[PDB]
């Protein structure tokens, strides 16, 4: 059932997958802003010690809900804890409280507004929270590594968080291109090998076909310590990650 | 809801109506969720996201979500009963041997369609099982059914995997063919395998029906969290005593159903594959 | 350091 749950991943993907440069059609909020958002949201999941998986899915439930939905500059947030929330309903086992995200929310929006723009966000997804994220995908890789390199999985990880801060050229990708691509990074990285014959075969994904995103990825590995929002590194400067994030990009990417 | 008629409530998530659709025709169950502090409950949200996900004909399927601010309606197709209450009307005889074997084969479907996606019921029981008049059995309830993209933590207790009550980190999907072994063994012998009353007596009742899960059996039990080395060395019953009724084949699909070890347990797919179910039909109940 | 209001930063 693991090939038959991989290939209705890759089918579920695109159906889930956001308006690509949907910040063009928003009139108040840039691209900068979601990576705002997403770096406080970052910082909120490792305050509530909540799963990868629910930022990720916190994040795509953002990303849908501006492709199909226009947001002003104070509200942005307001989404963003609604997915949030939404997402922590979804994936996490006690998912926090609502009074816990509006405390989180430094007492901006209150709990009615907080359950209101909820009840919007459900609205325009049509309830479908259950889209598949890098981590999905990522999990699936590891089951095909070999052997299994814990810091391989914990950079990969730490490069498919990094990919949730800018929209812009990430959203051009779908999330197994993502996931593939930072698999095959982490995986030159630390044990310096390429992309498995084995992910090959059982994703369609040959070394070239990630090639855009490979080098968007390094371009963002390399420029990481230097990006404003540093939610994601800070997390993964952490013994649980195995301090990935401390860890030097490599110069030159073998292609 | 305006074009719905409730016509009756059937149960008591939140309450269940059996409603018709003034348009339609159709008779369709109605269950609400009252919206309040918490707004939509994570049951509810999982429910819809996942149900809608799923079309088969061995699933019951969500058509129409009335999403409104003060109220949550979840539009099912009606269905006669549960199978819980078919069991309890057919209690005097037992169920006919074709009739099982159909409703297994419906149910492994329904199973083997969820687990080819990623939905975990975890919540197989003949209550949760709903039966239409033209003998076909659909999974239901998926209030407590989680997706398993990404692997499920762990968090009724007679269709508890073994595994659940030995300290389980993450849910497979054994923790669901178990449940429905259980079904399989209430279907046959008109008693539930595992009426435990606690999360030990449970513990003991399967030990005692099963035999006490050793390491050769079951590789790691020694290294488990609810593990106690005060357990008693009890001895694997004979599947002769534990279904009477059920033949050399059945038998053979209940112990592979059944197996202590959640890698080694049969999966659907599998199930749906066993010598068991070379002749199966779709007689009326 | 969670507890913020965003809207200040986006300005």
């Amino acid at each position: 059932y693991h090939e038959d749950i991989h290939t209705y991943l890759r089918e579920m993907e695109v159906k889930c997958k956001p308006k690509v440069g949907y910040m063009k059609k928003q009139p108040d909020i840039t691209n900068s802003m979601r990576a705002i958002l997403v770096d406080w949201l970052v910082e909120v999941g490792e305050e509530y010690k909540l799963q990868n998986e629910t930022l990720h899915l916190a994040v795509n439930y953002i990303d849908r809900f501006l492709s199909s939905m226009s947001v002003l500059r104070g509200k942005l947030q307001l989404v963003g804890t609604a997915a949030m929330l939404l997402a922590s309903k979804f994936e996490e086992i006690y998912p926090p409280e609502v009074a816990e995200f509006v405390y989180i929310t430094d007492d901006t929006y209150t709990k009615k507004q907080v359950l209101r723009m909820e009840h919007l966000v459900l609205k325009v997804l049509t309830f479908d929270l259950a889209a598949p994220t890098v981590n999905q995908f990522l999990t699936q890789y590891f089951l095909h590594q070999q052997p299994a390199n814990c810091k391989v999985e914990s950079l990969a990880m730490f490069l498919g968080e990094l990919s949730l801060i800018d929209a812009d050229p990430y959203l051009k990708y779908l999330p197994s291109v993502i996931a593939g691509a930072a698999f095959h990074l982490a995986l030159y990285t630390v044990t310096g090998q390429s992309w498995p014959e084995s992910l090959i075969r059982k994703t369609g994904y040959t070394l070239e076909s990630l090639k855009p995103c490979l080098m968007d990825l390094h371009q963002t590995y390399l420029k990481a310590p230097q990006h404003a929002q540093q939610s994601i590194r800070e997390k993964y400067k952490n013994s649980k990650y195995h301090g990935v994030s401390l860890l030097n990009p490599p110069e030159t990417l073998n292609l | 809801m305006e074009n719905f008629q409730k016509v009756e409530k059937i149960g008591e998530y939140g309450v269940v109506y059996k409603a018709r659709n003034k348009l339609t025709g159709e008779v369709v169950a109605l269950k609400k969720i009252r919206l309040d502090t918490e707004g939509v409950p994570s049951t509810a949200i999982r429910e819809i996201s996942l149900l809608k996900e799923l079309n088969h004909p061995n699933i019951v399927k969500l058509l129409d979500v009335i999403h409104t601010e003060n109220k949550l309606y979840l539009v099912f197709e009606f269905l006669h009963q549960d199978l819980k209450k078919f069991m309890d009307a057919s209690a005097l005889t037992g169920i006919p041997l074709p009739l099982i074997k159909s409703y297994l084969f419906q149910l492994l479907q329904g199973l083997a369609f969820c687990h080819s996606h990623r939905v975990l019921h975890r919540d197989l029981k003949p209550q949760n099982l709903l039966i239409n008049t033209e003998g076909a059995i659909k999974l239901a309830d998926f209030g407590l059914a989680r997706a398993f993209g990404v692997p499920v933590r762990t968090y009724t207790l007679w269709y508890r995997a073994p595994e659940i009550l030995l300290g389980c980190k993450y849910y497979s999907t054994a923790v669901d063919i178990w449940s429905l072994g259980c079904i399989f063994a209430e279907m046959v012998t008109r008693r539930a395998l595992f009426p435990g009353d606690s999360e030990i007596d449970q513990l003991f009742r399967i030990f005692r029906t099963l035999g006490t899960p050793d390491e050769v059996v079951w590789p790691g039990v020694t290294s488990m969290p609810d593990y106690k080395p005060s357990f008693p060395k009890w001895a694997r019953q004979d599947f002769s005593k534990v279904v009477p009724p059920l033949d050399e084949d059945g038998r053979s699909l209940l112990s592979q159903m059944l197996h202590y070890d959640p890698n080694k347990r049969i999966s659907a797919k599998a199930a749906l594959a066993h010598p068991f179910f070379q002749d199966v039909t779709k007689p009326v109940p | 350091n969670a507890k913020r209001n965003l809207s200040s930063e986006f300005a």
